[PDB]
DNA sequence: GCGGCCTCGGCACCGGGATTCTCGA
DNA sequence: TCGAGAATCCCGGTGCCGAGGCCGC
């Protein structure tokens, strides 16, 4: 089970940990989150379900986005029951709702409202965009790196906690 | 230049494309050397479709050598009309010691003309030692129908014998018992591989075919395990099945819950060797979907146990 | 102090 | 053809002649558009209603197979529609319509010039109703995106201050 | 057996 | 590197900040409608909080 | 009223409050009134590729003819770039006697080979008949069949004259394992075919397909398995069985289905696809799974 | 986990509201640096903005230029079919009103 | 405008 | 080596062959 | 009980519109 403050901060480290059932579009993902020259050190994590086998010297994590392929229905199968194994103190601030897929709305197996409903009862950020594609992946990884910079606490005036208080 | 023979050689001729219209040609030897520079190949379609045709006028050609044109055109063209693999089986004793080229195609014609009287077959031995009968079919009360023959690819002495699936009728289990009477066999039986891709099918049946720092991947230990169960059950260069690779599956959900699973790909062997690594598919990927070509089957009927 | 980089940099290695 | 003349040859002298006299639905139409700025008409801005949806659907589905070169007609079509609505002054009722459906799904610069300048015209609400349905996603990309995108918003906003 | 697991 | 460490400083005010908010909220041991409302009143009052805060 | 219940209707749908459309099983519906029995069991066994058509505007159920000769004399000049062309009402094609009256457009080539016959059909669509004016009269569905060289050249024609515009419909897998469903839950008897799900994986180098075919008796005893309530399927119910699919093909062939979508799922009702080709009518429920198909318009529409 | 999750939201709103409350500005420990190294950055940051608002703000009166051209444009063509639309209301009152139906007959 | 102005700010 | 030209070919909808299963020698 | 007739499951053998090639400006 994860826990957000389990782990101690680096410096300029943002680890964000992405989670989806198909991985090359996570790999995608993440190479577009470190293809822009941030000012802060991004050791990006990548898995496909929240078990996370048990390794030590796991950074403090600062964020999971929850990537949630809309066109499989098993990436929410395996989101859901990877969001039993989230402890609720992770749930405030440092969780997002990557919905791949969506915008296509012709393969998508889960209708756009379900990933809306989970993730309006897990109260966190539903961050819609179509990974497969670069012109919205290098938009979206500048997304998920300045929500990143707020979890993380590099911005120094919004914690996590005042992120989700503003997408609500 | 006949009835059936003279625009069947047009339908056939139309159907090869303009770029192998020499390769096609020229090995089926009615066009000599001095015939190909008469006709412009390269000019248009219905051109060359009718003075090649005329060049057989003046050749008085035959359905005899007019079924070998299509033979040809089939052996670059054998990745349409899906093939069936019989598999011939001798009891206990020596093997065929005489499989002659003529006496097969007397064993084979003979015995197909003693009951199917009316057939056109056209043997081709290929240079890959395995002959290339093609048979078109018509009982005694109609004239041998060259619109759909029947294709069947014998590996010279192999128990092994590939057939073109036309129309599974009547003549299936006697071309199957010709092929088994002419080569010295007993038994004939359709292994129930049916793939589009004879030079696959002659792969599976011949087992022929074998012979950064930022990004922390969490799950590290997981993908090294997918990646190497899906070496060590598709380990090199497999071959493209491309065929409803059907899984008639009885069994009980967990009396039986009938199912007719049809797995359909351009290249199936590798698209299931792609689904493990892509999250589809379990590491561990169910040998009903790797011995397909361990098994040499695709066409399974499987049942509970 | 701060293992960090004031360490890690320093012992860059 | 199409008006292809062959008087050039007299077009010599009919050159002389023309310096002799000298010496001696409806976006793409500004002089309609008039008539539609006018009347607030049902079976009107009904009839442009669907065409809008229909082409803000069509040709925006048309970036999931381009989203390259396709990028610029429907970027000049937006600009259309946008050039449409600060004449005629009020936000089409597509206009919002496509904005509350595609800006859950929009990205930070996909379009963003003309995205934010629909915003602009979206006819006041409640923002009761309005709020949740887009200020809740003109906050959820506002706060994830660069500065870039974050004063091309506030002037977003800035703009529709002053259409409401 | 006939792996049906 | 006076503005790493600067930005380290911050970035630890925040982190502490963070620290201690959740162990305060681990030290403490409902109308929906309103449990949203009794959270709006701090999302304010946090940024009244912390609104002058930063502006002092 | 005119427009702004059109707004607040498109606010009601953009708001995606807790949509799950616990949805009435298919009940069998008797022919309406005339339903030409020739014609509308022609309509049937027809593969119908699925478009949303909005309103047409200043369109009459009177004016046929009319219409008829100013398409014929519009596709014959498309060839210029032997043809008949039969708009005929379907008197009955409609949920409600509100509805407007299905009618049908025919590309009739010497004897009756009908080329294309498009259909425009509008049953149990009143969430769109009580938001558009008297002047539209709205078809939501339009049905082609023909080649799509014809029916991108009577789209044309009806946008020119009608304004009236066809987006392709194209039924997501989320709503196609829901008909896939409501479909098996029916009480129909002696089924046509067998009950079968063409799914697609999405692997980017190849393009793996796969036909989870049930026997159709089988995949109802199944479908009862997840089915409690009766009456309404719910999405948890068609979720259950959807996934007691998921875990006897998982069983078998270890592939995980769900990490797959629909792409067709063939049915003793209807065969259903993704793309746009999507609708056969097996058997005659054509009114209840053109309701669904109307009410999936509507989405598309509105 | 909705309701779990609005309890720990309330109960952690709280805590950073009494650590706000409890965080005096910090000023005491600001800087040992007399504060060029952060001046002289700030004021360069600001010539990387002033010359990138600018660059703004000169495209803003540029459009607002081009928009009073544009909308000076749209109101002559508005004041033209506003006086227009006058006169045809004023002369299609009672000269076509005035239109009596065995007139009409009569005309026929 | 400012908004097409602030979309090549962003590449430039 | 491109401009409006043309020709194969995957996908798919409609037409007979053999298996079901009902009835006559 | 069994033998020919009809219908219809299983998959063709066909129809027909995008893709690739190809010859003036």
């Amino acid at each position: 089970v994860l826990r957000p403050l389990d782990k101690l901060p680096g410096l300029n480290t943002a680890t964000i940990l992405l989670v989806g059932t198909e991985d090359a579009l996570l790999q995608q993902l993440a190479d577009s989150m470190l293809k822009e020259d941030c000012a802060s050190e991004l050791k990006v994590h990548l898995a496909k379900s929240l078990p996370l086998p048990s390794s030590v010297n796991r950074p403090r994590i600062d964020l999971i986005v929850f990537v949630v392929n809309l066109h499989s229905k098993y990436s929410l199968q395996n989101t859901e029951e990877s969001l039993r194994h989230v402890d609720a103190s992770f749930f405030l601030g440092k969780v997002c709702f990557l919905a791949t897929g969506a915008g296509r709305e012709s393969h998508c197996s889960i209708h756009r409202h379900t990933v809306v409903k989970l993730a309006h009862t897990y109260q966190s950020p539903l961050l819609y965009c179509d990974l497969e594609v670069e012109g919205f992946r290098a938009t979206m990884a500048q997304r998920l790196v300045r929500v990143l910079q707020i979890c993380a606490g590099h911005v120094p005036g919004v914690s996590a906690l005042n992120l989700l208080s503003l997408l609500r | 230049m006949d009835e059936t023979v003279a625009e069947f050689i047009k339908r056939t001729i139309l159907k090869i494309p303009m770029n192998e219209l020499t390769t096609i040609l020229k090995a089926w030897d009615f066009l000599s050397e001095n015939q190909l520079q008469t006709v412009n190949f390269r000019q248009r379609k219905e051109s060359v479709v009718q003075h090649l045709i005329h060049l057989c006028e003046e050749k008085r050609a035959s359905i005899s050598d007019a079924a070998l044109l299509d033979i040809i055109y089939m052996q670059f063209h054998q990745h349409q009309k899906v093939w069936e693999v019989f598999q011939m089986s001798k009891g206990p004793g020596e093997d065929v010691d005489l499989f002659d080229m003529k006496q097969f195609k007397n064993s084979f014609k003979k015995i197909l003309q003693r009951a199917l009287k009316n057939v056109t077959v056209s043997f081709r031995e290929t240079e890959e030692n395995a002959v290339w009968i093609r048979i078109a079919w018509g009982t005694q009360y109609t004239k041998p129908n060259q619109y759909k023959p029947t294709y069947v690819v014998y590996y010279s002495q192999t128990p092994y014998a590939f057939t073109s699936s036309s129309m599974l009728r009547r003549n299936t289990p006697l071309l199957g018992q010709a092929l088994t009477i002419a080569s010295k066999h007993h038994q004939i039986v359709k292994m129930d591989l049916r793939s589009r891709y004879l030079d696959s099918l002659k792969a599976i049946v011949f087992k022929q075919y074998n012979q950064d720092s930022r990004i922390i991947h969490e799950n590290i230990v997981e993908k090294e395990r997918v990646q190497r169960i899906t070496q060590e059950t598709f380990g090199d260069y497999p071959q493209p099945q491309l065929e409803f690779a059907q899984y008639k599956l009885e069994t009980k959900f967990k009396e039986p819950l009938r199912c007719l699973i049809k797995f359909s790909s351009p290249h199936l062997l590798e698209a299931l060797k792609s689904l493990a690594p892509a999250g589809i598919a379990d590491a561990p990927l169910s040998p009903l979907l790797t011995c397909i070509p361990n098994k040499r089957m695709n066409y399974f009927k499987i049942r509970d146990k | 102090k701060s293992f960090s980089t004031l360490f890690l940099e320093t012992v860059k290695r | 053809i199409y008006f292809k003349n062959s008087e050039n040859l007299w077009k010599t002298a009919l050159l002389a002649v023309k310096q002799r006299n000298r010496g001696p639905s409806v976006l793409n139409n500004s002089l309609l558009l008039h008539y539609i700025n006018c009347v607030r008409d049902e079976p009107v801005l009904l009839r442009f209603y669907y065409w809008l949806s229909q082409t803000l659907q069509e040709e925006c589905i048309w970036y999931k197979v381009n989203n390259y070169e396709h990028g610029k007609e429907f970027t000049n079509f937006l600009d259309t529609i946008i050039r449409a609505e600060c004449f005629l002054q009020e936000g089409f009722y597509s206009c919002e319509a496509f904005l509350y459906k595609s800006l859950p799904l929009w990205d930070g610069l996909c379009c963003r010039s003309q995205f934010l300048q629909l915003v602009s015209w979206i006819p006041f609400s409640s923002f009761s109703e309005v709020k949740p349905l887009l200020f809740d996603h003109l906050a959820q990309l506002f706060f994830t995106s660069t500065i870039y995108f974050k004063c091309s918003v506030l002037q977003s906003l800035k703009e529709l201050l002053q259409n409401w | 057996e006939f792996i049906i697991d | 590197r006076m503005t790493l460490l600067l930005r380290l400083r911050a970035q630890t005010k925040q982190q502490l900040l963070e620290y201690k908010s959740m162990v305060d909220a681990s030290e403490e041991k409902k109308q929906i409608e309103a449990k949203i409302e009794d959270l709006e009143n701090e999302i304010e009052e946090v940024k009244v909080a912390f609104e002058i805060k930063k502006l002092a | 009223t005119p427009l702004q219940k059109r707004l607040e209707s498109v606010r009601k749908q953009s708001s995606f409050i807790l949509t799950p459309p616990r949805r009435k099983i298919p009940q069998c519906s008797q022919l309406q009134e005339d339903v030409d029995p020739q014609k509308v069991a022609f309509l049937l066994h027809k593969q119908w590729t699925l478009y949303s058509l909005t309103p047409l505007y200043k369109f009459s159920y009177s004016n046929l003819k009319e219409y008829s000769r100013l398409l014929n004399a519009f596709i014959v000049a498309e060839k210029q770039k032997n043809i008949k062309v039969i708009f005929s009402t379907l008197l009955g094609m409609k949920g409600t006697q509100r509805d407007p009256e299905a009618f049908l457009v025919q590309i009739v080539s010497r004897e009756g080979k009908v080329l294309w016959t498009g259909w425009f059909c509008c049953v149990f669509g009143d969430s769109l008949l009580e938001t558009v004016s008297e002047d539209f009269t709205c078809l939501p569905l339009f049905l082609a069949n023909g080649a799509e060289s014809n029916t991108a050249i009577i789209g044309t024609w009806f946008q020119k004259t009608f304004d009236c515009y066809f987006s392709p419909l194209a039924i997501n897998a989320f709503n196609l394992s829901w008909m896939a469903a409501m479909w098996t839950a029916c009480k129909m008897d002696h089924y046509v075919a067998t009950t079968e799900f063409l799914w697609s994986v999405p692997c980017s180098p190849q393009s793996l397909d796969i036909s989870f075919a049930i026997h159709p008796e089988d995949a109802k005893a199944l479908w009862d398995s997840v089915h409690k309530t009766p009456g309404e399927v719910t999405q948890e119910e068609v979720d259950l069985f959807m996934d007691c699919l998921y875990s006897h093909f998982h069983r078998h062939f270890k592939i995980h289905l769900s990490a797959t979508r629909l792409v067709r799922v063939s049915t003793s009702v209807a065969s259903a696809h993704t793309d746009g080709k999507i609708k056969i009518l097996c058997h005659k429920y054509l009114i209840g799974v053109l309701a669904y198909l109307t009410e999936l318009a509507i989405f598309q529409i509105e | 986990a909705q309701l779990s999750l609005l309890i720990m939201q309330v109960k952690c709103l709280t805590a950073e509201l009494s650590q706000w409350q409890k965080k005096t500005p910090e000023t005491i420990p600001l800087t040992e640096d007399v504060l060029i190294t952060l001046g002289k950055e700030e004021f360069q940051k600001l010539r990387q903005d002033l010359e990138m608002v600018l660059s703004t703000k000169e495209s803003k009166n540029e459009k607002l230029k081009e928009d009073l051209e544009r909308e000076q444009r749209w109101l002559d063509e508005q004041q033209q079919i506003m006086e227009s639309l006058n006169v045809l209301h004023s002369e299609l009152k009672n000269k076509v009103e005035t239109f009596s139906e065995s007139r009409i007959f009569n005309e026929l | 405008g400012v908004l097409a102005h602030l979309e090549r700010l962003e590449t430039q």
